[PDB]
């Protein structure tokens, strides 16, 4: 007794903490609803 | 000072995220 080797050599201490990559936009989308020029409203 | 045949802490820590590509098709 009396070298005292440091063999514990453990590791990963401040490892944590990592954002690495977050999925796709939910979904994506038009917002908006789809009007349009409309329909017949004066036949005659 | 090895660490016995392994104990080589060389890592890879967050190669990356390629896989973000995308292809929303979208007609």
């Amino acid at each position: 007794p009396g070298s005292q080797g440091a063999p514990g050599l453990q590791g990963a201490p401040g490892a944590p903490g990592s954002q690495g990559a977050p999925g796709l936009q939910g979904a994506p989308g038009a917002p908006g609803s789809q009007g349009a020029p409309g329909l017949q409203g004066a036949p005659g | 000072g090895a660490p016995g045949s392994q104990g080589a802490p060389g890592l890879q820590g967050a190669p990356g995220a390629p896989g973000s590509q995308g292809a929303p098709g979208l007609q």
